């Protein structure tokens, strides 16, 4: 008799590609992709994933508890991970605020990129005795407390001049100091009260635009005010205002003096937030439902089993399955042969 | 390509169910097959431990800019963007590249599996069958379904056809 | 390294026009040579396939950044450059590999072809010829440069010398 | 007779690189690069191709159609990909400018990098009835028309003071709405007029030097005018002037109202652009000639045939060969082998 | 008898990854890593080594040399490689500065940054003739010389009214014209000066805060001065003053005018640097010891033995070792084989 | 894998100490151990013309941004330590990948050195030795530690047992 080797055939619907013999009919293969499908938002396993700022702090948004809102001052707990989930923070209280003639919408975007943050416990400056005559503390209606009818932000100081005979004023300098440790960045928050012509001369002394000028790690600001003719209160504590507060914030490194240039209406710093470390962010909605493996910020939380994936690449944090450009395949099986038969 | 100009057989046996690789016989009895469970397992265990090497590979998470900010900062943020885009790009070829090479590995090994194969054939058989080079064998005896099932089982004894056999070294 | 071991000839055949590799034949006729066409056209295909291969990888394009313009944003486009030079120079070396790699595979496989034409020659020439293991078969007859063609053709028949010759399947 | 295996020998002169056994000789390979020549740039094929602004505008330069001048106010094409031929654009008419003191040359640039730009229809702001007293829209012999020996600038209006006894200005706020799409950034085109003394007192009632301020998307400009001392003319009309003008574009997204504030001399904007979209931008010259399959920085336009190429690598888009560090090759022949000999 | 073939049996502690077997000991490996030693840092082999910009200038520091500092003006020799030895460079000498109010301390290591840095023979602008009435160039005994009590910073000049009934003055302009080649950029330092309410009226003949911008490529800057109340002088030349000056700077590219509007108190340019080409800079410390192939961040100094190396991957220049994740090695031996036996 | 299929011993042999591969002998000596010095070279040259080959790969350094400064530039900063990080990772990756195929490269060859070696026994031993396929020959004559040492120097001669021989071709 004879006696061979042979090699068996069967289905071989799968296909791989080789290097020197094209792509190749196999009787079997393991798939190496997935497509993800799309899911909700979670934690990330093995990581504290932070979404609101100061989540035991309800009523109130990330920019609200940022600007240290009355009703808004809490604990902002440490994290490793964060969710972007407002592209354009709102205020939901308080004295009205024009925000886009600032950056001052990104604040709390800033803060989430840091593990830790904390609103400092003192005051950066004492804004009684500021230069420019001694100051009353100013407080308003639209912020309002559990405990009172009025307030005001904690981040900031409304100084207006105590003193009868009150008047226009040179641009008067405040320097900043960094309270923070030395491993921590200091983000200052200030900015400047207006209103119209009368109530400018009562407040102020000063029917005038006034000129303000930040300067801190070599970026400098400059700002005018306007008085009267204001758009429209949003996003604020409901009541009518003839003025409005421009606000803005300045970032020092360890080690670093600010200064602030200001005329009348000016909004001294007072907490400061002192944040150290860095968050691994990525875009995404709330709430947080589950543990996964992976956040993805176009398929949201998911489990990693195949090692690699198709479908939209996007950022993505945790332990995640690479992204590829096609759905690839191991050969597990033979290549294809014709059944071989007798006659 | 080996068997191609070899001259192995370029089809293959339906009947082979139980593996990948293995023998046939042609005599009197038609045509028996079997498959060597020893040589399947060779290269299922060769696929699962190149499977684990391509799950092994580890990259950076690509998550945003702690610092970059929203409108202030977009210019920051496209090339931001691109870097995201030319690693996702990179990568990918490079894995491309790896699994390439690796069922390039797969497909290539097959005429060798055979040729292993066609070895251990030859010392089981004994000193009396003739060898044709293209993976075949002649011998002196019928080698039904029952024989050549003892062949893919390795307890072959070709002692019991009043044959010549190779003894084994202890 | 596998002909060096094993002592395969590790010359050439200027005569082997028609192809890669072959056979030759050495007796009282002096020396024959014929180019096995097969073989050569299985090499050639491999590595057609192997160029389309790395005809297929696709990259990105590099452009200009849309947002950042000149003057005002040097320091972004100083890292932008930065970003292009460094793609550039790692999917170079990635390229390189992979060129590398094919290169290896084609070069090694000429052993892997004598290998197999030394099986096509052993069915050809019948159980009386003798292996000795170097590539080369003793014969009971005489192969002149008209045996040699046929052997290449695979027409041979050891039985027009009256030798035992392998009969083939019927599949 | 002894019958053989065997390998042929012939000129060996290519090599090629291995893992084991370095470099080797063989008898035949396949390039796999070209050096590519220095040729003119042309049309990418499958992509229009952008590379004046306005093509139907003659005798107008890129920065002139998107200051909006005279004359150069036509059709913008959209393309995905777009030649920067001017890395500094220069103006070509109109009232003069000292370009160098604003980033005001690189706006078409700017604008290139979107896929569709388009000037508004509507006035962004009413400029007669802006504050700071009723203003008559001022006009220039340095911008004629076919029509006309007299206009200015159709993205700006020249503001200047109806009343007779016009004087001094405190710096009034113009906010400046978002009027394009959800889809679309609007580029917001502004500036001022400055002179001798003289002339300001005539067209303004002040010879002070002026202030000027715009605040968009968290970036702030500072401007404070020149009054006489002026660097000469260039890049306009011809017809001599006493004053100048300097001109800025401030870029809003979606959404987002920007702010100027302004003392005398305000050039307000008036129609402004609408972008969406991205091109894809490269260096190269004027006039495109032709189809190609690739555009390259350094090499113009060029046709795939190799996969790879050598020599300057540089920004490239289309359907282009893949730079390498060497002119690399693929093995089509065997390794080099001595001719074998009898004796 | 029977003869066979064999592989060798040896110990086989050393373990290598395959793609196809696992992990697998052998007989034998080639590492192809090292974890470097922290060592002093070097210069670059080949590659002329940057460390103080002007090292014959002793008890000076970079920041003194790069102001114009009496004493620190000297030859800065020309480097391919430099080393970053502060990332906050101090001032030691010459009139009290407010360092943190500007940029101004990163000066000198912009400059390192570039191949060739030299200071202007010529002054840009001739600061007796600017606009605001004559001007005398102020000194000051705070800059000495060894052949002077009294000096000031070569990069500026004090400008100060000559007139008696000198007084205050509207906002005044000057260009800054390019004055270095082609191939070079302009680095233009200017500042101003400010002091208690008498000493400015008796300088300036005005006690009020004065303004300052400044505008080049795009950037525009915005300066408000303070009169009195300074923070404690440091840094300088160790004589009590009772003003301080504010230092800045501003590039130019080559063909660009710069811009300055000034009141009171102006520190006009006067030799300004004059830059071209690129140097490779890394963070490192001072004293540069012998030769290596390679500087590293975090190792200094080191030679090229193995290909590549593990430990920290950071910035690093010359002919170095590439970083790799694992200590890799390879295979140079057998397969691990049990001892073979008869009985 | 090979060799576990085509039933070649799985052991090895201490004895063999001068090289990596070669041969042993079974008789009434016992059991004598030869190592091959042509094919031991042969696999340490390869390993470095492999080492050359990993260690000719250039990448471009990563230094400063020379225009971005600290504390004025941070953002920019920020993701220039990203290209960094990001590019010490992918070549890594790929150096990775380099070495894991030359590894894979050399433990596979190891029983094709042994097919070699067989080749180079099977023209030395004759044509009365017979093959049993499992990388042994069974000999007529014994071969002890001496006949063994003249098998790996190539010079073993079948005809000083009274053996038939292989000629080689003049070339
Ligand atoms: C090899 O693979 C291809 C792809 O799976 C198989 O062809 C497909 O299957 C049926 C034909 O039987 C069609 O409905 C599909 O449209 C085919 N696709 C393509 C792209 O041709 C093929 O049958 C497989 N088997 C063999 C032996 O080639
Ligand atoms: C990812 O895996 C986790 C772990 O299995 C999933 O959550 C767990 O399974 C069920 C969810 O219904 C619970 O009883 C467990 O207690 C969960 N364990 C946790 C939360 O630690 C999770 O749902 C998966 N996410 C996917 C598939 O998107
Ligand atoms: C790879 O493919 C083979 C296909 O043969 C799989 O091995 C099979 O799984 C069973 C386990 O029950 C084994 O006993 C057999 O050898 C195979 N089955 C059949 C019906 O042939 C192996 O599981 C695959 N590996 C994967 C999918 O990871
Ligand atoms: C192998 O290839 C190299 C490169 O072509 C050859 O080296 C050249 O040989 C020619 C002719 O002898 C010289 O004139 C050149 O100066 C050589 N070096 C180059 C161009 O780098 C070598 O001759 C080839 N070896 C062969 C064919 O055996
Ligand atoms: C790239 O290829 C195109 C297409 O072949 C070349 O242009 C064509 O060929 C001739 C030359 O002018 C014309 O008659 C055709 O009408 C052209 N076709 C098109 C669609 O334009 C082009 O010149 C090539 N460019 C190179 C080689 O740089
Ligand atoms: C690789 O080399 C072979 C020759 O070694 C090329 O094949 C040639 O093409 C003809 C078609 O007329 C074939 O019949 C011959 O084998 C060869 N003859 C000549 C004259 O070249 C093959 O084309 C090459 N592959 C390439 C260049 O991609
Ligand atoms: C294969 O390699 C491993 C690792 O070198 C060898 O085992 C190591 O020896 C140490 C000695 O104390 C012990 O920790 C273990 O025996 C091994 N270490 C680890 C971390 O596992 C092993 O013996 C080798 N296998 C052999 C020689 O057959
Ligand atoms: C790197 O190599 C250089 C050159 O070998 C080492 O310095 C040399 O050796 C001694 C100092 O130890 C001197 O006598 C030589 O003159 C030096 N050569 C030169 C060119 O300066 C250097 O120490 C090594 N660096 C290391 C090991 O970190
Ligand atoms: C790889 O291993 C071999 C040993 O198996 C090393 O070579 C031996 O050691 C020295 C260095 O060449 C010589 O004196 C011996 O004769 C060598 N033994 C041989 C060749 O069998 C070789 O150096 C190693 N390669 C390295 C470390 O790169
Ligand atoms: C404040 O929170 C309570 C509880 O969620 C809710 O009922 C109430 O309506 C909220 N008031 C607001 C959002 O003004
Ligand atoms: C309410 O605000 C007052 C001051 O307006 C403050 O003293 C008090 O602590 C606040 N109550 C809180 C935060 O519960
Ligand atoms: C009171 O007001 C005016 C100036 O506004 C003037 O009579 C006098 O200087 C002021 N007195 C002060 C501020 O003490
Ligand atoms: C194979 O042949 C033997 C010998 O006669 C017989 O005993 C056995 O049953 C046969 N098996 C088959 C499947 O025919
Ligand atoms: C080879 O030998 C045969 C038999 O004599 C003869 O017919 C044939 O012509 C020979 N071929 C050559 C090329 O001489
Ligand atoms: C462009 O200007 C030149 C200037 O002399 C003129 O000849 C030409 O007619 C102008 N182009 C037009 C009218 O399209
Ligand atoms: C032609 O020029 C005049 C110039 O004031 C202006 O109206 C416009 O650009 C054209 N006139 C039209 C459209 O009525
Ligand atoms: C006339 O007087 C001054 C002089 O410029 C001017 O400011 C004022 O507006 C004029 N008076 C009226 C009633 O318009
Ligand atoms: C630097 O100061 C020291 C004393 O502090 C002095 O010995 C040395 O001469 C000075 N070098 C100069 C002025 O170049
Ligand atoms: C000392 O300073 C004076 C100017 O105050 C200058 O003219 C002189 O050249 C300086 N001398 C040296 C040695 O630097
Ligand atoms: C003299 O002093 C007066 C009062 O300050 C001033 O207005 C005038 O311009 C001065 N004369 C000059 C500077 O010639
Ligand atoms: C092997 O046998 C021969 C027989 O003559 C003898 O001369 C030789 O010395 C033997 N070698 C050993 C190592 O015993």
């Amino acid at each position: 008799d004879r006696i061979c080797t042979g090699i068996t055939s069967s289905n071989s619907p799968h296909v791989v590609k080789t290097a020197t013999q094209g792509e190749v009919n196999v009787t079997g293969v393991i798939p190496l992709t997935t497509t993800p499908t799309k899911s909700h938002f979670a934690n990330l396993k093995g990581t504290k994933t932070r979404g609101k700022l100061c989540p035991t702090c309800l009523n109130c948004t990330d920019l609200d508890v940022a600007l240290g809102r009355p009703m808004c001052v809490g604990v902002t707990p440490s994290a490793k991970a964060s969710i972007l989930h407002e592209v354009r923070p709102v205020t939901s209280g308080c004295f009205p605020i024009m925000h886009d003639r600032t950056k001052i919408r990104q604040l709390p975007n800033l803060l989430r990129g840091y593990e830790k943050i904390r609103l400092s416990t003192q005051n950066v400056i004492n804004a009684e005795k500021a230069p420019g005559g001694p100051y009353r503390l100013g407080t308003s209606g639209s912020c309002p407390n559990a405990t009172s009818r009025s307030g005001f932000f904690a981040t900031m100081a409304w100084a207006v001049p105590k003193d009868n005979n009150k008047t226009a004023t040179n641009p008067l300098t405040v320097e900043v100091p960094h309270i923070c440790t030395k491993e921590e960045d200091q983000i200052t928050v200030w900015g400047f009260h207006s209103d119209d012509k009368t109530q400018m001369k009562n407040l102020y002394g000063d029917s005038n635009p006034q000129k303000f000028t930040s300067s801190a790690n070599g970026v400098t600001t400059h700002y005018v005010s306007q008085i009267g003719g204001f758009p429209d209160q949003t996003e604020d504590g409901g009541l009518p205002q003839s003025g409005r507060i421009v606000v803005d914030y300045m970032v020092q490194k360890p080690g670093k003096t600010g200064t602030i240039v200001y005329q009348r209406g000016i909004l001294l710093p007072q907490k400061v937030w002192c944040a150290s470390g860095r968050s691994k962010v990525i875009k995404g909605s709330l709430p947080l439902i589950g543990e996964a493996d992976c956040l993805h910020e176009k398929y949201g939380g998911l489990n990693k089993s195949k090692p690699y994936y198709t479908g939209e690449h996007a950022k993505a944090i945790g332990n995640c399955p690479i992204w590829v450009k096609t759905p690839l395949k191991l050969a597990n099986g033979t290549k294809y042969r014709p059944p071989a038969k007798l006659l | 390509f080996f068997g191609a100009i070899a001259g192995f057989l370029e089809g293959g046996w339906e009947g082979m169910i139980a593996g990948w690789h293995g023998y046939t016989s042609h005599g009197a009895h038609g045509v028996a097959v079997a498959a060597d469970l020893k040589s399947t397992q060779e290269a299922i265990n060769k696929i699962t431990k190149n499977l684990n090497s391509l799950s092994e590979l580890e990259v950076k998470n690509l998550q945003r800019l702690s610092g970059a900010m929203d409108e202030l900062h977009n210019e920051i943020l496209e090339l931001d963007e691109k870097v995201d885009d030319l690693r996702a790009d990179t990568i990918s070829s490079q894995i491309e590249l790896a699994v390439l090479l690796s069922n390039e590995g797969i497909i290539n090994s097959e005429d060798e599996h055979l040729l292993a194969l066609e070895r251990k054939l030859k010392k089981m058989l004994g000193p009396s069958a003739v060898d044709i080079g293209n993976g075949c064998f002649e011998t002196k005896h019928k080698c039904n379904q029952t024989c050549l099932d003892r062949i893919a089982a390795g307890t072959f004894n070709a002692g019991e056809f009043s044959l010549p056999t190779f003894d084994s070294l202890n």
